[PDB]
RNA sequence: AGCGCCGUGGCGCAGUGGAAGCGCGCAGGGCUCAUAACCCUGAUGUCCUCGGAUCGAAACCGAGCGGCGCUACCA
């Protein structure tokens, strides 16, 4: 039971970009159904198809498919769309097929949530997708919020409360990311002791790791010292490392040593 | 039903093992064949010099089995800039019935005090007279001051030729005079190629051999055929070792000093820094034991340059962790071999080659740095390693001044540049710093067909100080 | 030794969260009197092993197979 498009009106827009999964062709192009809204139909017309001239009707189409669309005028009527595939810009493209993707993704996981409950698609993007799409501008970012602060949900009136665990339970289990961020110290000394020196930084270093936060500044090499942090939230790793550069500052500027940065904390 | 392993372990209880070395021994009374010292710590250093493309680690690893690294992937194949070692040691069966030429046997540091004889029907053991360390040198055209270094360490020499190839080889040539230089006279000629190669150009190769050394310095060096595969005639060269060469008078009586050619930082890559090991610098000790727990400076040391263009050398103070000779880790360091010397310097500053060709100290002494230094020189009349294709081998030019020239101040790679050319004597101005310990017998190079083409010897005679600043 | 990179249908690229991909190859057919150009359909996958969550994983991750780029021979 498949339904409940993604985004707001049912009906498409005044020169929006979508994109559609292409089924049949007749003679003057294909009118074939949509994944963007509701489940509707479109006519793709041949003047209209592609960049270059139209020398074959099978390569371009590729039944059964994702491609890109753009509804000109609406039949807000009875469910009629005029649709186009040449007129969408090169950059506009790219930047529709994130959108399309985004959108995508949220029906997957409310999906599983209606079959396993057994409660129509309609219902729960009325209750969640719908107040996340408005409160947050995309029902993903709300699910990622979601997994890092739990207010989301505050406001909501879900249908049962069942389904607030078992979406968590599958949005912490199939959209769980902590990124890597990595930098590079390079050691320049020419001193006296470097040695005991590198234990009382490396030392200064691992004691500053938290509980979320482990870094662990790992040897691949007598200059380089690696610095790993799994930043949880991609903005504490940097002030992590870079108190661990100052640190390391700290101890080579009075042994008598010097050390540069190759590089510095990235994600 | 016993396993090789154990069959090894027995052999090693029953050959008395490694015995430590005892901690303070009397120092007036230690030889440097005594069983504390030749057990666990090579005396005498072996070097081999050569033609490229003829096989010097191969030569080694036959006499030894310990492999020479041949690192840096391109490195791996051509030729590798810096030395290759092996460990070796030269057990003589006690048994007079078996035959002497057999007696000989060169083995890994590995082994113990007294391994069994392995030739069939001789139940006698063998016992150690020497460990020997191997120098390899590079033999190539281009790395020359590596040679030249190593020369400098090593004190025995096995010159390399081949049988089947050319007879005059020039790169040998030029290796034989540059032992010649530096006061060394024990060069050992070893033809590599016996096997693929007739009988009556063995006698041509012979009398060509000995036409070649007639008029050097060198007259009495023996020849041996050798082979780097089959594996054969290496108790004889074990032999001549022992027999042709003694060993040069060195004693306790001198100062403590230290030659660094190779640097090695001990940084094991994916284990936690929390269990880190220091900085290791490859020095021989050409004078003077040493100890675990000293402190021991390097004298140029860091090199930095002002804002005014003046060079600031700064001597690299160090407390030495530890003393690495031959396998086990030793209480005190016999001179006149290569020890790797494991101290709180910086790793990064032995990880290139940072600490090629240095002067180290220990505390209670004071090298003196110079920047301009007087020379007195003395050159040959022809360039050695060019091959004219018949013609009047390229006759030696006298000096010019303001000319970079190639001053290897034993193992110092130095790019001096000359202020006044007399007849014999001469001033280096020197950007790399350089220091003066003794006499410190250096060797002089130039560029004409690109590479550095050796000339002559030189000599220090004076020179201008530098104090190390605090 | 470690850090980043990768895993053909023959090949190079691509998506990999819903199950087999593009283009070039190879086979066959079409157009033409006839060839190349052009147009159609194919026959080829343990998209590198052991596992996981999941109605789903080549795909998301991990205890490893293989080979590169990098530090680089680390006594
Ligand atoms: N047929 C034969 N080949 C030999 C013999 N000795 C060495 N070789 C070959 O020489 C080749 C080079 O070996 P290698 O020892 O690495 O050369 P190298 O002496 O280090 C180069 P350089 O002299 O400049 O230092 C090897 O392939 C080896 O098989 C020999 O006695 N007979
Ligand atoms: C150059 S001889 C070997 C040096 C050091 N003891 C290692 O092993
Ligand atoms: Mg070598």
């Amino acid at each position: 039971t498949s339904h409940c498009r993604f985004y707001e009106n049912k009906y498409p827009e005044i020169d929006d970009i979508v994109m559609v999964n292409v089924q049949q062709i007749a003679e003057m192009g294909a009118y074939v159904k949509l994944l963007e809204y509701d489940n509707i139909e479109g006519m793709i017309l041949l003047s209209e198809l592609s960049r270059r001239r139209i020398r074959s009707i099978q390569k371009l189409i590729r039944v059964g498919k994702n491609d890109v669309a753009v509804v000109l005028r609406v039949d807000k009527e009875k469910g009629y769309i005029d649709l186009s595939k040449r007129r969408v810009s090169s950059e506009d493209i790219i930047k529709c097929e994130e959108k399309y993707q985004k959108s995508k993704t949220v029906h997957s996981i409310l999906r599983y949530c209606a079959e396993k409950f057994q409660i129509p698609l309609e219902e729960l993007y009325k209750t969640i997708a719908w107040p996340l799409s408005r409160k947050f501008g995309h029902a993903y970012e709300a699910f990622k919020l979601s997994i890092i602060d739990e207010t989301v949900w505050e406001g909501i009136e879900p249908p049962s409360k069942d389904v607030l665990d078992e979406l968590k339970n599958y949005i912490s289990k199939r959209l769980t990311p902590a990124v890597k961020i990595r930098a590079d110290v390079e050691v320049s000394c020419f001193s006296y002791e470097g040695i005991d020196a590198i234990k009382d930084a490396l030392k200064s270093a691992e004691d500053m790791s938290t509980e979320q936060m482990q870094v662990k500044v790992k040897l691949v090499a007598a200059p380089l010292y690696v610095l790993t942090t799994q930043a949880l939230d991609k903005q504490k790793g940097i002030e992590q490392l870079e108190s661990a550069i100052e640190k390391i500052t700290e101890v080579i500027t009075k042994y008598g040593g010097v050390c540069n940065i190759t590089m510095p904390p990235k994600a | 039903g016993e396993t090789e392993e154990e069959k090894r372990k027995r052999e090693f209880e029953e050959g008395g093992g490694l015995p430590e070395q005892p901690l303070n021994p009397d120092f007036s009374k230690l030889n440097p064949l005594s069983a504390e010292i030749i057990n666990r710590q090579a005396t005498i250093n072996i070097g081999t010099i050569g033609h490229v493309a003829h096989g010097k680690s191969t030569v080694v690893r036959a006499i030894s089995g310990v492999q020479t690294v041949r690192f840096k992937d391109e490195l791996e194949r051509n030729i590798t800039i810096k030395l290759g070692y092996a460990n070796a040691k030269i057990y003589k069966c006690q048994e007079p019935t078996c035959p002497e030429p057999d007696c000989y046997r060169s083995f890994k540091s590995d082994k113990e005090i007294s391994p069994k004889c392995q030739r069939p029907g001789c139940p006698g053991r063998y016992k150690l007279v020497r460990h020997v360390s191997f120098v390899d040198c590079p033999g190539h055209d281009i790395l020359m001051s590596t040679m030249l270094s190593g020369a400098a360490v090593m004190d025995a020499a096995l010159l390399l030729i081949a049988g089947n190839e050319s007879c005059p080889q020039p790169q040998t040539s030029e290796h034989l005079a540059a032992i010649e230089i530096m006061k060394l006279k024990h060069v050992i000629i070893l033809q590599n190629k016996v096997d693929l190669m007739r009988e009556e150009s063995a006698l041509e190769h012979q009398k060509s051999i000995l036409k070649f050394i007639r008029g050097t310095i060198a007259d009495g060096a023996p020849i041996v055929p050798i082979s780097a595969q089959l594996k054969y005639n290496i108790d004889a060269v074990n032999e001549f070792i022992v027999k042709t060469i003694p060993v040069p008078p060195r004693d306790f009586m001198i100062s403590p000093r230290l030659i660094v050619i190779r640097s090695f930082d001990v940084n094991k890559p994916g284990a936690e820094i929390e269990d880190l090991k220091g900085g290791v610098a490859g020095g021989s000790i050409l004078n003077g034991v040493f100890k675990l727990g000293d402190e021991i400076e390097i004298r140029p040391g860091i090199v930095t340059k002002d804002d005014k263009g003046k060079i600031q050398c700064k001597p690299i103070f160090s407390n030495i962790v530890s003393l690495f000779a031959e396998q086990n880790d030793l209480k005190f360091a016999v001179p006149g071999g290569l020890i790797g010397v494991g101290t709180k310097v910086d790793p990064t500053l032995c990880r290139a080659d940072r600490l090629v060709g240095q002067v180290v100290g220990a505390k209670g002494h004071l090298p003196n740095i110079y920047t301009d230094i007087e020379i007195n020189y003395f050159l040959l009349r022809r360039l050695l390693g060019v091959k004219t294709d018949g013609q009047k081998q390229a006759k030696v030019r006298k000096l010019e001044p303001n000319e970079v020239l190639m001053v290897n101040i034993g193992s110092t790679a130095t790019g001096a540049r000359v202020v006044a050319v007399k007849a014999d004597m001469a001033r280096l101005q020197l950007t790399s710093p350089a220091c003066t310990e003794i006499n410190e017998k250096i060797a002089l190079s130039r560029r004409i067909e690109k590479h550095w083409r050796l000339i002559g010897w030189a000599t220090i005679k004076k020179g201008t100080t530098l104090e190390p600043i605090a």
